[PDB]
């Protein structure tokens, strides 16, 4: 076994905020203006050898629909509409590019790795960690000259109850915790929200103790080896330290939820009601 | 001789034996011939010779065996400390039950077992991906939304129609590529425009997220340990299942005694040497390799072809350790044990690890 | 090595020429309309 | 029509006819789709420098 | 048509992927680049005589 640090999982599905996000309002309003710009431009070119129809054509070709039968009648109107559509492609293209970018560098945080993660040269206030009061692991702390500084910071919020450090990370007050492995690798597999850090710290293993040179000192160790030769400890472990047999993780692609996507459905309902608000309008105008 | 743990080297033609930081190893080995031996066990022996009294010189073996027993005549490594021709022996020597009976052991210092080696097969970017990029929320959201906006379109048209309308509106989402007809009426057109502006962003967001799932690629053929079906069924699943070992090994006696049920299948797969195996793997001549990870770990962080990695480590055949031989019923053991324990008590083990145990692909 | 940007939003200066080429096409359209008003003699 | 085809072919148009040249247009369209896709693919990288 | 969309979509995704992991090689960094613990035959390097 060895020494290792406990952390809480991330609950990754927390990335997206809205859908108007990748632009900025400026560009929105600007393109909204420019579409009317080229609309009236086309119409004025049309009067000098269809107005609302032409506006429909233009303000539509953005949204890929096919509503409207219009067309350019002149030569210059045609020579304009082409590059109009060329521009149109670029917008949605760039939109795809940006929204893709927001999901590739969407890396929330790297999980802390071992003692030598220099975040634990001297820590901040957004990352608490300690040992249990008077836990023998501190013995390798003071007996090794380096971690003295950490020892001061480790002494900050030492949770004195070993059975309460699990709660300490379970309450999000603590996030990481230094301890031995062979209990942690069991503790992570209760619910998969509690994870290890994978880096082994101090190589040693347990054993059996007898008073000095029992008649059974050189005897039972032969069994404990031979017993460990076939399958015993492995099966016993799988029956005692493999509860729920959970897998570790990936850098999740973070599939989107309705809970952060549905913003467009507000606009859907808004267009729904704008229908009835416009219904009597055109009838009365006729 | 060894894996990298103990490297021999010839003599320098200018200065005779050879350079510093290396103990000589010469003897009347074959017919006296010389060499000098540098490596991990070398430094361990030196640090031991520091704190305790002096040592003798070195010696290499003729019987070639890493410690095999035959006809009660243990041949090879241990076979030379039963006749007490050598007071003890060192080097990468395993620890079993058979070897434990004759001579004694030190306290072990490096954990070890028997593990699996295979090339990292590319093998998969995704088993199923199309549905991954979305929660079930948005799909039923879209369905109810279309199912109601179709009705709103019909019933804004009150001031050919119904079926064709739903047809068009469905087709709109997926690229709206299908040719259709019948939009009309300057009152509801704007609603359709709204739905289209929704559809375009929908598609774009979809393909955006889907452009990420192909950038996880946590590919693994997690074939479990020696209780596996492919092992249990060496020919029931594919022709080219071909394991590989090197007999005259402690691992060999162990695997035989425990799994004769497939050990007979293995005898057709005995190579010569150790790196012959890795070569045969890099050619795909052999499917999977099995041996003590005590050397597989090191060999991993040695090759540029970083595909040569293990299946889930630690979960290996049996947890044992490397030690140091000693003649039976002597007195040194009591001191030597405390010595290596104090060595652990200085952390210098991690230091000698960083000396030569690291690998490029340890990331 | 330098870590990467966190996918900032987009803003005008980034999309610099995407409106300038538009206005250039608009001016080209103007000169073509001039050419049209001119060709009434041929 | 053929110009408009490339950039999403979104603009409403008319007048394809004749069962001899239609296949040519099909060819050009299959070219256009891969063209657009490749374009936006590469462009999906420049934002990652 | 639903199926039809998926094809071109996946095509975009894959072709994008082929251009993001398109990292030819990392330039060697300092002495301690462990490629120069013991080198291969595809990377030669030395000093001038004496
Ligand atoms: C295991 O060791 C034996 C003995 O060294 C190897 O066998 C021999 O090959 C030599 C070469 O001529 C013969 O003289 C011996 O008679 C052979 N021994 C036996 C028992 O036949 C054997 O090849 C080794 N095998 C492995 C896998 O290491
Ligand atoms: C992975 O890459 C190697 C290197 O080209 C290739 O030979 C192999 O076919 C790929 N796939 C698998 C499953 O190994």
């Amino acid at each position: 076994q060895g020494l290792t640090i406990l952390v809480k999982k991330e609950i990754p599905r927390s990335t997206l905020d809205s859908f108007m996000q990748p632009f900025q309002s400026t560009l929105w309003l600007l393109v909204g203006l420019s579409v009317h710009v080229v609309a009236v431009m086309l119409y004025l070119l049309d009067r000098f050898s269809t107005l609302s129809s032409a506006m429909w054509f233009s303000w539509g070709v953005l949204l890929n629909s096919g509503i409207g039968e219009g067309a350019p009648r002149s030569f210059s109107a045609r020579i304009l509409g082409m590059v109009w559509a060329g521009f149109a492609m670029i917008i949605v293209a760039s939109y795809t590019a940006n929204l893709a970018a927001f999901l590739v560098l969407d890396r929330p945080e790297e999980r802390i790795t071992g003692i030598n993660d220099p975040r634990l040269r001297n820590p901040s206030d957004k990352f608490i960690y300690a040992t249990v009061k008077q836990s023998s692991v501190d013995i390798y702390f003071r007996r090794q000259v380096e971690l003295s500084t950490m020892y001061r910071h480790m002494e900050k919020h030492n949770y004195e109850s070993a059975a309460e450090a699990i709660q300490a990370v379970r309450d999000n007050k603590l996030h990481a915790f230094i301890w031995d492995s062979a209990v942690l690798e069991f503790e992570a597999s209760q619910k998969c929200d509690l994870v290890t850090t994978g880096e082994l710290f101090f190589r040693s293993g347990f054993g059996i103790g007898m008073r000095k040179d029992s008649p059974w000192k050189q005897q039972v160790s032969l069994s404990i080896l031979k017993s460990h030769e076939n399958g015993f400890m492995e099966d016993l472990d799988k029956t005692w330290v493999r509860y729920q047999e959970c897998d570790s993780r990936s850098n999740a692609p973070a599939t989107l939820t309705c809970e952060n996507m549905a913003g467009v459905f507000m606009l859907v309902a808004g267009g729904i009601v704008a229908g009835i608000f416009l219904i009597f309008i055109e009838i009365a105008y006729k | 001789e060894e894996a990298p743990f103990v490297i021999v080297e010839s003599v320098d033609p200018l200065s005779g034996t050879c350079m510093r930081n290396t103990v000589p190893c010469q003897k009347r080995i074959i017919s006296y011939i010389k060499k000098c031996c540098k490596g991990f066990c070398i430094d361990i022996l030196k640090k031991i010779s520091k704190s305790v009294k002096f040592t003798y010189d070195l010696y290499l073996v003729t019987n070639g065996k890493h410690g095999k027993k035959i006809n009660g005549t243990w041949n090879g490594m241990i076979g030379e400390v039963v006749m007490k021709r050598a007071y003890m022996a060192v080097g990468s020597l395993t620890i079993n039950e058979e070897r434990s009976e004759v001579v004694d052991f030190s306290v072990p210092f490096i954990e070890t077992g028997i593990s699996v080696m295979v090339s990292r097969s590319n093998g998969t970017v995704s088993p199923s991906a199309f549905l991954e990029p979305f929660s079930a929320c948005v799909w039923v959201m879209m369905f109810v939304m279309l199912l109601i906006v179709s009705a709103v379109a019909v019933f804004v048209f009150e001031y050919f129609t119904i079926g064709k309308a739903i047809w068009l509106l469905w087709g709109l989402v997926f690229n709206n590529s299908v040719p259709v007809q019948n939009p009309k009426g300057t009152t509801s057109k704007i609603m359709v425009s709204v739905w289209a502006f929704f559809a375009v962003i929908f598609l774009a967001s979809y393909t955006a997220n889907l452009a990420a799932f192909m950038i996880q690629e946590e590919y693994v053929d997690q074939v479990s340990g020696l209780s596996d079906k492919k092992f249990q069924r060496p020919n029931d699943f594919s022709p080219p299942f071909r394991f590989g070992t090197v007999p005259n090994g402690s691992t060999e006696r162990n695997i035989r005694n425990n799994y004769a049920e497939m050990h007979a299948y293995m005898g057709k797969f005995n190579q010569r040497g150790v790196d012959d195996a890795l070569l045969s793997l890099k050619t795909g001549k052999l499917d999977a390799f099995i041996y003590d990870a005590a050397v597989l770990n090191y060999m991993a962080g040695r090759d540029e072809g970083c595909k040569l990695v293990t299946i889930g480590s630690g979960k290996v055949f049996a947890s044992t350790g490397y030690g140091i031989a000693i003649q039976k019923d002597s007195g040194w053991k009591r001191q030597v044990d405390l010595a290596i324990l104090q060595l652990f008590g200085d952390g210098e083990m991690e230091e000698l690890e960083a000396l030569w145990l690291t690998g490029i692909c340890h990331n | 090595e330098k870590n990467e940007v966190m996918s900032s939003q987009l803003d005008i200066d980034n999309m610099a020429g995407v409106f300038y080429m538009l206005g250039a096409a608009m001016a080209l359209s103007l000169i073509t309309f001039i050419s049209e008003h001119l060709f009434y003699w041929q």
